[PDB]
């Protein structure tokens, strides 16, 4: 019925209702930096 | 370095790279 990662965590299930597999991808992430000169000269700055 | 490769690496490098290789 369930599917599971190294994590343990689910991999992908089968729909109770119609019995196919959904995989399960988890929503898009990622570390937000911030690039920036120093303050001393602008309050202009880029994210990555 | 090898001009003809996409880059510009010797042919002993080339070999190098070629031997070392979530949510
Ligand atoms: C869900 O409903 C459908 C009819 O639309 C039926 O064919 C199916 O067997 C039902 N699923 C379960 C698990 O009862
Ligand atoms: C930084 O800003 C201060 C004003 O608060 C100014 O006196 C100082 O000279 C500035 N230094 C540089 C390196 O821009």
């Amino acid at each position: 019925q369930f599917g599971r990662d190294i994590a343990d965590t689910t991999d992908a299930v089968r729909d109770p209702q119609t019995l196919e597999i959904l995989d399960i991808t988890p929503c898009s992430f990622g570390g937000v930096s911030v690039i920036t000169p120093g303050t001393n000269t602008s309050n202009q700055v880029a994210v990555l | 370095p090898d001009p003809s490769k996409p880059s510009k690496r010797s042919f002993i490098e080339d070999l190098l790279f070629n031997k070392v290789t979530k949510f």
